[PDB]
């Protein structure tokens, strides 16, 4: 019975990031461009794009 | 395939290397929410919990009833077994008495 | 309940997901959150992991009945009574721990929790869920007979040890927060309240500082200086609704309860069958109550199965 | 509730039985069972026999 | 969905009260799929409510 | 409103028919039409795992 796992989802709002490309058995991952999270208190990134 | 019976195969119990097709995808979060959406196919081993159909013992053809741990058809009836022995002379009686 | 096994949340502490749905219809940023569930026993005992953490109170001691939660970057509690699962209908609660509740509910299709609140706000999050066990035996019933027979399905054990499965915890992220900002005239004023407090005013001057007390710039205004709360101490669960901190690995460990058990359950009968004999057949006839199953099958070179649920009085040949 | 009439009810006190299933699905030696209850009218009306007083 | 309305609730001197009509409720679904609570991601699609003024 | 979309099907290409494998879980609906002077539409509220051409 398989179990797909899915970590925390990685933000930071000064630039960008990259991808892995690692080797687990469906590894599945890519970067997506400027959004704009809404935490709980108000906006989280403190910019706009 | 992704969603028939062995999507998930791996060669021994204690082993590595899985074969996970389960057709994973990944899309974006929609406006103003920290979340990850993605949509894959079901398992197939929860559909082969009910998707299975009966055992044998209900349509097994000569009556014989099958147990399943170290699996067995036991009881059957069919063809025939022959014997062949050697009794030795001390068992008989002789024609005297 | 052995006291010490509830020292891995000792450095721990709940969140705020995003339950999207609490019974009104719209979304939330609910202390409880239905993370997963997961059914892998027979007897339809099912398990689910919700955020907020029951029977420790806000020391980190096992009181029983207690259930401490997030409101707002501080610790509340509230209590264990008053908290109770149903799907289509109320269903027990046997035994739990932590962020598990291991239920026995009716069949339905959603899930909800919900607990009273400290100033009494009944808050709650259901999620769309499929529960339908396959029931045991051949009959379909719906409670116990005083009589019948035995037949297997597992279940869960009630134990608390740590048993070799876990899931991971990491430090926390961030909160921002625009309390923290007020402008009264030409001046910023980031009151601290005890916790270390970031920012990234971008007027003239420095954009970073760690400010633990109440600092002042006397030069920008409120839309351009913005909080956020940082460095903790306690771990939580790396939830997928909830951004990671930073790329790097696993930091805690806390083992999720109750390993699997074999059992058996008791199935009721159904009454015996009048039969009538006479040429080469017999015409049986039938009195169910709830539908029960048929079946034959010959015993020579080629047998003729068949099957059928049958519901009220028929006879067949 | 006529004073005259529960003046059977005077050596009769109630009992606890087997019940077969509480209503969490597991059974209990409880107070309240039912004994038999009987539709002998002709719509949805019940005479449920408590064993309670 | 059911199909019967009851509206109740505790009166003052603490007995339950309602009232009940036979009204057949059995909501169509706004889309093309019959689902029961609101998905965390999907697409907004157009429909009417009672605005709370 | 906000309403969940269904999976992508997988589709297998065969001489002039097409092979569609649905999974659902809760009830959609499933059309199509040719595109010449002749539409021949169809419908049907898939529930379960099912399989058209
Ligand atoms: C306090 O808060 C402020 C406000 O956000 C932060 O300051 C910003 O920091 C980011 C850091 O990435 C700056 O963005 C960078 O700007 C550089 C120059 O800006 C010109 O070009 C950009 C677009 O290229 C225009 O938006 C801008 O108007 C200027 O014309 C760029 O060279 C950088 O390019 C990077 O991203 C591009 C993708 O767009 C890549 O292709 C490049 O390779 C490169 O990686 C980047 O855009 C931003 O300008 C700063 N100011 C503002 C007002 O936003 C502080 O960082 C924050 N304090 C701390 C400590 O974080
Ligand atoms: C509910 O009831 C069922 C009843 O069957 C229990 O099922 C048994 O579970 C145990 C769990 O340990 C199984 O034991 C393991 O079986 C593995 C595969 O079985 C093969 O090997 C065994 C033994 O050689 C044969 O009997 C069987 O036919 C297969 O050929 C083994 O790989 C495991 O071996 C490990 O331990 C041995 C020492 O005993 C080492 O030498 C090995 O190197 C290895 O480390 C282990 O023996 C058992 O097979 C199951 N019974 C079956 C399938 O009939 C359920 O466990 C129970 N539910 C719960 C919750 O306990």
């Amino acid at each position: 019975e398989y179990k797909t796992v899915v970590p925390s989802p990685y933000i930071k709002c000064c630039g960008t990031s990259e991808c892995r490309s690692m080797e687990r058995p469906d590894y599945q991952c890519q970067v997506y461009t400027g959004v704009y999270p809404f935490m709980w208190g108000g906006a989280y990134c403190f910019c706009d794009t | 395939q992704p969603g028939r019976f062995g999507d998930i195969q791996s060669r021994t119990v204690e082993s590595k290397d899985l074969y996970a097709n389960t057709a994973l995808k990944l899309s974006r979060p929609s406006s103003g929410t920290v979340h990850v959406p993605y949509t894959q196919t079901p398992s197939s081993f929860k559909y082969w919990i009910k998707e299975r159909g009966t055992s044998l013992n209900d349509k097994a053809p000569f009556g014989c009833v099958i147990k399943t741990n170290p699996v067995r058809a036991e009881n059957c009836a069919v063809g025939n077994i022959p014997v062949s022995m050697d009794i030795p002379d001390t068992a008989f009686t002789r024609v005297i008495d | 309940s052995v006291t010490e096994h509830f020292n891995v949340y000792k450095a721990t502490k709940p969140y705020l997901a995003y339950c999207a749905d609490c019974g009104d219809g719209q979304f939330c940023y609910s202390p409880v959150a239905i993370e997963k569930i997961r059914d892998e026993a027979s007897d339809g005992m099912i398990k689910i992991q919700v955020a907020a953490q029951i029977g420790i109170n806000k020391g980190g001691t096992h009181e029983h009945n207690k259930i401490r939660y997030i409101a707002g970057h501080d610790m509340k509690e509230a209590n264990r009574d008053s908290l109770q699962v149903h799907t289509s209908g109320v269903c027990a609660i046997r035994g739990t721990m932590g962020h598990f509740i291991v239920a026995y509910c009716p069949p339905g299709d959603e899930l909800k929790v919900q607990f009273q609140d400290a100033e009494s706000h009944t808050q709650a999050c259901k999620v769309q869920y499929k529960h339908a066990p396959a029931p045991v035996g051949r009959e379909k019933f719906t409670v116990r007979p005083h009589f019948g027979i035995e037949v297997p399905c597992t279940t869960y054990q009630l134990t608390t040890a740590p048993t070799e499965e876990e899931i991971d915890m990491h430090t926390p992220p961030d909160i921002p927060d625009i309390t923290l900002l007020s402008q009264q005239s030409g001046n910023v004023k980031i009151t601290a309240g005890g916790k270390t407090i970031r920012y990234n005013c971008t007027c003239g001057s420095g954009n970073v500082g760690t400010t633990s007390s109440d600092k002042t710039i006397n030069s920008c205004k409120i839309a351009q200086c913005h909080a956020a709360v940082t460095n903790h101490d306690k771990w939580q669960y790396t939830s997928s609704f909830v951004p990671r901190a930073d790329q790097l690995s696993r930091k805690g460990k806390v083992h999720v309860p109750f390993p699997l058990t074999n059992s058996t359950c008791r199935v009721p009968v159904a009454r015996a069958p009048g039969v009538t004999y006479g040429k080469r057949e017999l015409t049986v006839k039938l009195h169910p109550d709830h539908p029960t199953l048929l079946t034959y099958r010959s015993l020579g070179a080629d047998p003729r199965p068949y099957e059928e649920w049958i519901d009220r009085y028929v006879e067949r040949t």
